[PDB]
DNA sequence: ACTAATAGATTAGAGCCGTC
RNA sequence: UGACGGCUCUAAUCUAU
């Protein structure tokens, strides 16, 4: 290099405003306040939070949900009768501030069921999607499928490629989290597939 | 958000007052910041222990070409760069026939075989710091690639 | 089967320099596959391959290749890994391994701790208030000894978020002129940023200070003068947040970088982790595959 | 009594891979 | 374990139903 640009080794950086766009995914909206609906007999007592349409929670003797009560009739019929003023209501800005400190629920905690009501909910929409999925070890990715989407490439970029016999599919994998502010975690991920329509075991 | 700061990098030291930020490109033409004046080392492996290693050992103060500078700076040897010595001179190479390793390592228990293959080097070495009177200064251990790719955890 | 952590384990009481070689990786020219090229292609970086081998048969041979000249004076950069003890009956305990920087560039290492009161096999990777008084004054008395008096500060480097249970016992013997601050390295936080145009990631030394205490440095990415980023992608930025004290989180980014240069055993451009507990790590596993050794603060011309 | 609890957000670990 | 990456694949823990 010309003796090491003459024994120099110059610095070599210029001072330009650079845009670069991250990996996550800001916060807009939000409900003004979240749910807690106290079912007791109403849902039954030895399955909890694991089956409903919505995205729901369990927490003490209560449901935590971002719908309303009247939401769950299809797979728990037996709502009809519940009465909708013992459920608790919690407004979402006085979580994220602080100043939500009951004996009931704290606001460290408050934190952590709200993602979790967020980070299964997107698992939900792929589903209603034209997005199949696989299970990671520790997540869930979601690829689309070899020939699904029209002319192999969606925006005429590649979501499918061809590595020999085996494909590639670009799969990501979301989390919530709120310790800078409510992003979207979405990472970069891939996976491939045997032949674009079955997956390599 | 819309900000991204960017810190400073710090320099290092080097021969007689040079402050250049990268490793190998101040090291490279600027010297390192200590003299000693010799490498007394010793080879202790296989047959192919001291071969290998003397192709190597005089391979490395011979100046070698990278196929790019501006990525892999240049290095023009180990005297020229580290101001000092390294030559096969004073080797004490250490006779640990393939036999001798090859009847531990042909063993049914795995916490046995990664012993008695240290126990078999680890007192080779502290007997010639021992019962002896060679001043060594760095042990090259040639391990077999036979044995790190099979005792390996 | 580590037999390389256990070749170093037993030879601490005789403090033997040792340098592990390969016949794979000095005759990578004699090892090829069975379709006719070599296993590891490996004299195209015959560069930094020699330096690093040399470098470090340099430093095994008590060499000083370079040393720090921004640092400040009364500073210590205390870097602790916790290491699992499976190689014991049971991972119950796990034994830490701390190291320790002055201000005249001379890394240092200590052992660490056991975990007495470890929470199960693997708890919040904390050492006990009883032993919290043992680790930090036998690092504050070894920068006593050849300062004179206490540092102005030390930097307590981690990936794991300390606790008050610890903190507390570690004051009473830390005096009021230690600014006992706490900075947790975490690689594990999923930050990612691009460039919209051109296909190289970002420059290293970029960082977002999202508040008064946390930060993200990217101690790897794209670099000024070798013009090739040391990664492929682009990596997660180091998050460094300060646990407990005051400090600026500012200044804190001059020290995480500039233990990056510094790795006596190696010739790259950074570290992509702090050296003060990359070099930590660096005795943990050594001294986990035996556990017979009473070892003084040692060098590393030895591991 | 705990019997286990499903998840946040953390931790060390072994793996092969590239190492313009 | 030249040495630097990087995630994968596993495993474990405390804070609360």
């Amino acid at each position: 290099l010309l003796y090491q640009q003459i024994f120099l080794h110059d610095k070599s950086v210029i001072e330009k405003e650079e845009i670069y766009d991250s990996n996550w995914l800001s916060i807009l909206s939000f409900p003004e306040e979240l749910r807690f609906h106290e079912y007791n007999w109403m849902l039954p007592k030895r399955f909890d939070v694991r089956e409903l349409t919505f995205p729901a929670v369990r927490y003490k003797n209560y449901l935590c949900t971002f719908a309303w009560a009247y939401d769950f009739t299809y797979h728990l019929p037996k709502t009809e009768t519940y009465h909708k003023s013992k459920t608790i209501r919690i407004p979402t800005e006085e979580i994220l501030s602080g100043s939500y400190d009951s004996n009931f629920i704290r606001n460290a905690e408050c934190k952590r069921l709200i993602v979790q009501l967020l980070n299964k909910a997107f698992e939900l929409r792929m589903k209603d999607k034209e997005v199949q999925e696989y299970e990671m070890s520790n997540k869930t990715a979601y690829w689309l499928e070899k020939g699904k989407l029209e002319k192999d490439k969606f925006e005429k970029t590649m979501l499918v490629g061809k590595q020999k016999d085996k494909n590639w599919h670009f799969a990501i994998s979301g989390a919530s989290k709120l310790y800078p502010f409510p992003v979207l975690m979405i990472s970069s991920h891939i996976f491939f597939t045997a032949d674009g329509k079955k997956l390599i075991d | 958000m819309k900000e991204l700061i960017y810190i400073e990098e710090p320099k290092i030291l080097f021969a007689h007052g040079q402050k250049c930020t990268d490793a190998r490109d101040g090291l490279a033409l600027f010297g390192p910041l200590n003299n000693l004046y010799g490498i007394k080392s010793g080879v202790i492996g296989t047959k192919q222990g001291l071969k290998i290693f003397r192709d190597y050992l005089d391979h490395i103060q011979k100046p070698i070409y990278n196929s790019n500078s501006i990525t892999r700076p240049m290095f023009p040897g180990f005297e020229a760069v580290f101001d000092c010595k390294w030559e096969s001179t004073g080797i004490t190479f250490k006779e640990v026939t393939n036999e001798d390793i090859g009847k531990f390592l042909y063993n049914s228990s795995t916490h046995k075989r990664t012993y008695d293959l240290v126990s078999l080097f680890i007192d080779k070495i502290i007997s010639a710091n021992k019962n002896e009177d060679e001043n060594v200064d760095v042990w090259f251990v040639i391990v077999p690639d036979e044995i790190y790719k099979y005792c390996r955890p | 089967a580590q037999f390389h952590d256990q070749f170093k384990a037993r030879l601490l009481k005789h403090t033997i320099p040792t340098q592990i070689f390969r016949e794979s990786t000095l005759a990578w020219r004699d090892f090829k596959n069975a379709f006719g090229l070599p296993i590891r292609d490996f004299s195209k970086i015959e560069g930094h391959l020699a330096w690093t081998i040399s470098t470090a048969a340099f430093y095994k041979a008590g060499g000083k290749p370079w040393k720090l000249s921004d640092v400040r004076n009364g500073v210590c950069y205390l870097g602790l890994v916790y290491k699992k003890v499976e190689k014991s009956k049971n991972p119950r305990n796990a034994c830490c391994a701390a190291q320790m920087f002055l201000d005249n560039g001379d890394g240092t290492v200590f052992k660490g701790e056991v975990g007495p009161w470890y929470n199960p096999k693997n708890g919040q990777y904390h050492l006990e208030p009883k032993e919290a008084k043992a680790l930090l004054s036998q690092s504050l008395q070894s920068y006593k000894e050849q300062i004179g008096e206490y540092p102005k500060e030390v930097f307590i480097h981690a990936k794991t978020r300390f606790n008050h249970q610890e903190w507390d016992a570690f004051l009473e013997v830390t005096p009021k002129e230690t600014n006992l601050v706490g900075v947790t390295i975490s690689k594990t936080k999923p930050l990612k940023l691009y460039k919209t145009e051109g296909d190289y990631t970002i420059l290293r030394g970029n960082a977002y200070v999202v508040n008064e205490r946390s930060a993200f440095l990217w101690t790897v990415g794209y670099v000024p003068k070798i013009q090739t980023a040391l990664s492929m992608e682009v990596p997660n930025p180091l998050f460094i947040e300060i646990n407990k004290g005051e400090a600026d989180i500012k200044q804190v980014l001059k020290d995480i970088l500039s233990l990056t240069k510094l790795n006596y055993n190696a010739c790259i451009f950074a570290d992509g982790e702090p050296v003060t507990l990359r070099f930590a790590d660096k005795i943990g596993e050594i001294l986990t595959a035996s556990t017979d050794i009473k070892t003084p603060p040692l060098a590393f011309k030895y591991y």
